[PDB]
């Protein structure tokens, strides 16, 4: 269960501040 | 005396080494200090449980797993679980005495050694009020703020409401100063004048005050931004000086109360607000206890006047001329004026470590710069190559981790490549060369990459000192298109997605559209590409203006073919989603009409989930405020049973296993839900 294939490996079409706990 | 008055001192005490030491060893009397020490222990004792991770310890530290873990030295390596649970009861402990006052000095150390331990043993959980709680922790040590409403003094008449030094509430104060000063001056950055930073947050229940008077953007541009930085500036000025501390209180209380609400920050607000009255005088505590009715002022310890105490100089006109500064004096003196200094100078140090510059400089933890970069992921895809077979595979981003932030600099890229490559021979793969595809996006610009794709990160160069190679820079010169691309995002419909990409010279993304995705245009907007079909083998060149279809379920790919870097966009619509969503608009529809003259399921399903939630908003605040006292008594239930277990496991022994799993059953029970 850590292997994608490689059409959900190169599917690109499908916030983030540090200080939140 | 004028600047007497407004300092506290004259300038002919700086005219002299002795002068000032005599000066900063000044009796002072040592009630605000007490009521700090005691709030802050109080606030490290809550926070052990819930942010430091004591209820997560089993998981986060679970015996026989493969994990990579991101120290800041490698030699640095986590204990046993048995002997986590006791670091941390020993930092427990430790907090606990520091409230209490009693062994305070002993207590001072129990807690700091472990916890910079903890702090040392993962980058990825570092922030900037951990880090003060260090610092706030560590000038503690040296301070005596046993000398007021404590147990020590209770039990040792010697340390009873004696005197301090006065470069305890110095070393204090320019901490304070230090953090609101260089916090503004890192927020005088172009993204956080313009309005970039935090767009978003004046969409509040909070800021509707404010919108009587201005419309929501000039809201979010004044209240939000503008008013943050004119008070992270003025903060320490209006504090220090007596005219206007009583107006930088309330502010300083507004903005701290409202930065608790608006944010997830643990106990931060909290412990800046009860650092704020060290900035009056020391003895308002006292004060404060006379103003209060006469009947409650006889179970409280008699007022008395502070006695002498060793650790401060005398210095009387009468009262003798004066002894000569020992030791202690100097050394107090040489202290505060080194750790002012060096505290002044380590948010600017990031020219020395270069290793660590990417995007941004340095690591993020202690320089005071929060809430001012914000970043999107859009893609992340992680390739190895067998040495010995030479086949290619993929693997899931982010497998043996616990975290996300590996992405966003490059020594934790290298350190997760270096466990990766030792982890994947266990998995019946040879030595492998790892690839990184990482696509990000900082403050709402184009989306690029951060890393070179085409290096092989296990064998890549990355030193502490020195600039790293494999780090793509960010595209400084594309940064006014933001009004455009908002613009274009604005003007579009309720089913359609944008995705805006800019890409570098000599480089290509290979994409592979999903079924469902029908109804795909890629459209230039700069520079010049050419895509080609996979399947069809058909290359096509665009130009600046024109916009081309591409088929679903298929690869295809983009190549960057002019001098400088061009920027696209990706415009889609879910085929299926929208069928979906008018099927089941229509089936509906014609139900209530006919009633009225597993996709219901689904409708049905996120009604039931509005219902919820406007109930819970008719609901009064007491059933929430209930809930939440639940959730945090089980918490704190469950850090206790688990850390009783640990401690039984170290002194007797491990019992056996059922015994164990109805321990720790029992230890899950939820007491009242
Ligand atoms: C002039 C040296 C700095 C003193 C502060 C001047 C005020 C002007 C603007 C500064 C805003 C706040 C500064 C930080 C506060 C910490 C220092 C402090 O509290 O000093 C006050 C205090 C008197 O307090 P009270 O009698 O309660 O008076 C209160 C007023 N009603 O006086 C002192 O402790 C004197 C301290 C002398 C300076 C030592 C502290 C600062 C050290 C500088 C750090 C850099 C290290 C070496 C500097 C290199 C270049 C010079
Ligand atoms: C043997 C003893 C047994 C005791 C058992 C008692 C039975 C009752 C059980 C009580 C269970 C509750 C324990 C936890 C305490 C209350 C809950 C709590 O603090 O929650 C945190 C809560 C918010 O957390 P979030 O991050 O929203 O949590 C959700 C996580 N996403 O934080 C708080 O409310 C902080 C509370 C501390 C306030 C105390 C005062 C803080 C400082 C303000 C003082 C101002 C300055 C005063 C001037 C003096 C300055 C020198
Ligand atoms: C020292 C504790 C400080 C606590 C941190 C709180 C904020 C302090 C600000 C400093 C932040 C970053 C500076 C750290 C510099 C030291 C780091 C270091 O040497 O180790 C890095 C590196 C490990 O790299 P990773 O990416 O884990 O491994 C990659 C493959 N898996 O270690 C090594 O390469 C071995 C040691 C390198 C040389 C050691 C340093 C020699 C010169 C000493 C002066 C530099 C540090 C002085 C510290 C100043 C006080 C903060
Ligand atoms: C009848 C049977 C089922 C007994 C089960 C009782 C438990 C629900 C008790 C036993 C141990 C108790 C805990 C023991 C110690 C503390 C420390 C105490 O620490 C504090 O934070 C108080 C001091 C402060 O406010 O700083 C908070 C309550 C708590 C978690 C207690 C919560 C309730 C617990 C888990
Ligand atoms: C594919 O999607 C595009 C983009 O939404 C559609 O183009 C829109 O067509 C409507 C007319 O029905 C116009 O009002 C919009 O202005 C168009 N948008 C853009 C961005 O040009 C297109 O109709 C869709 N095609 C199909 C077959 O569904
Ligand atoms: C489509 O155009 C590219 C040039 O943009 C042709 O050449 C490739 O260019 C990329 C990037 O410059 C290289 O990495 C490849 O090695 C080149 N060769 C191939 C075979 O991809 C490409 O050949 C064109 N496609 C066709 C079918 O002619
Ligand atoms: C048992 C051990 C590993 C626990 C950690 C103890 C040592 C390594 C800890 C205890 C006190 C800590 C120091 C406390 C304060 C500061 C000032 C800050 O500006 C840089 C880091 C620095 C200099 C810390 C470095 C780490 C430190 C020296
Ligand atoms: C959303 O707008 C803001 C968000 C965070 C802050 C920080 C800050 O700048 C600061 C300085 C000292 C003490 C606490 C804080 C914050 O919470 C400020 C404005
Ligand atoms: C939306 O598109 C994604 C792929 O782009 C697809 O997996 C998903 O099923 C679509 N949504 C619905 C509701 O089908």
């Amino acid at each position: 269960a850590n292997f994608l294939s490689k059409q959900q490996a190169s599917q690109v079409l499908v916030n983030s501040l540090l200080e939140e706990t | 005396s004028r600047i007497g008055k407004l300092l506290g001192f004259e300038w002919t005490d700086l005219s002299s080494w002795r002068r000032l030491v005599t000066l900063l060893n000044r009796p002072t009397d040592p009630a605000s200090l007490a009521v700090f020490r005691f709030l802050f222990g109080f606030l490290m004792v809550l926070d052990i449980p819930q942010e430091r991770g004591l209820s997560s310890l089993d998981r986060k530290y679970l015996d026989g797993l493969d994990v990579c873990r991101f120290p800041l030295l490698d030699a640095l390596r986590p204990l046993p679980l048995d002997w986590m649970y006791l670091v941390y009861t020993i930092m427990f402990l430790g907090a606990l005495g520091m409230m209490l006052g009693l062994c305070y000095r002993i207590s001072c150390v129990l807690f700091l050694l472990p916890y910079w331990y903890v702090f040392l043993l993962d980058k990825t959980s570092w922030n900037n009020h951990s880090y003060l709680y260090g610092l706030l922790a560590f000038q503690l040590t040296f301070m005596d703020a046993n000398h007021y409403w404590s147990v020590d003094g209770l039990l040792n008449a010697h340390r009873r409401n004696a005197h301090v030094p006065l470069w305890n509430y110095a070393v204090l104060r320019g901490q304070i100063f230090i953090v609101y000063f260089i916090a503004g001056v890192k927020k005088l950055d172009a993204d956080w004048v313009e309005g970039y930073s935090m767009e978003y947050l004046s969409r509040h229940w909070l800021f509707s005050p404010f919108k009587l008077l201005l419309s929501e953007e000039l809201t979010s541009l004044l209240v939000v931004h503008w008013g943050g930085l004119l008070l992270d500036l003025s903060a320490g000025f209006l504090l220090f000086f007596d005219v206007s501390r009583s107006i930088g209180l309330f502010f300083v209380s507004y903005f701290h109360c409202m930065n608790s609400q608006l944010f997830s920050i643990g106990m931060f607000s909290y412990v800046m607000l009860a650092s704020s009255p060290l900035f009056c005088s020391p003895e308002w505590p006292r004060k404060l206890v006379s103003y209060c009715p006469r009947r409650l002022q006889q179970l409280l310890p008699l007022k008395a006047a502070p006695q002498p105490s060793v650790s401060c100089v005398y210095k009387r006109s009468r009262g003798k001329s004066g002894q000569k500064p020992g030791l202690r004096h100097q050394l107090g003196a040489a202290f505060t004026l080194l750790y002012l200094l060096e505290q002044l100078f380590l948010p600017y140090s990031h020219f020395l470590t270069q290793g660590y510059n990417n995007w941004t400089n340095g690591l993020y933890g202690y320089s005071w710069d929060m809430m001012v970069h914000s970043r999107s992921h859009q893609h992340v895809k992680i390739t190895y190559r067998d040495g010995r077979t030479g086949e290619l595979g993929y693997l899931n981003p982010g497998v043996f981790t616990q975290s996300r932030r590996w992405k966003d600099h490059a020594d934790m890229l290298k350190q997760y490549a270096t466990c990766l490559s030792r982890l994947l021979p266990k998995y019946n793969v040879t030595e492998p060369q790892i690839y990184f595809d990482i696509w990000v996006s900082i403050n709402d610009r184009f989306q690029q990459r951060i890393f070179d794709p085409r290096v092989d990160i296990v064998q890549a160069a990355w030193s502490p000192f020195q600039r790293t190679s494999w780090v793509q820079p960010l595209l400084m010169d594309l940064s006014p298109w933001r009004a455009k691309l908002q613009e274009i995002k604005s003007s579009l419909d309720n089913h359609t997605e944008v995705v805006f990409i800019a890409d570098f010279p000599g480089l290509h993304l290979e994409n592979f559209v999903s079924e469902d995705l029908g109804n795909t245009s890629i459209q230039l907007l700069q520079g010049e590409v050419t895509v080609e079909l996979v399947a069809e083998q058909k290359n096509q060149t665009l130009r600046e203006g024109e916009k081309m279809q591409l088929p679903a379920g298929e690869y295809h790919k983009v190549y960057t073919t002019s001098p400088s870097p061009s920027c696209y966009m990706y415009v889609y619509v879910n085929t299926t989603e929208l069928a979906l969503e008018q099927d089941l608009a229509y089936l509906q529809e014609l139900k209530e009409k006919v009633e009225n003259g597993p996709l219901v399921q689904t409708f049905l399903r996120r009604q039931q989930r509005l219902q919820e939630i406007e109930r819970r908003r008719n609901t009064p605040f007491h059933e929430r405020f209930f809930r939440f006292l639940l959730r945090k008594l089980y918490v704190f239930r469950r850090s206790f049973l688990m850390t009783c277990i640990s401690l039984r496991n170290l002194i007797l022994g491990r019992p056996s296993l059922e015994q164990l799993a109805q321990e720790v059953t029992y230890a899950n029970l939820r007491p009242f839900e």
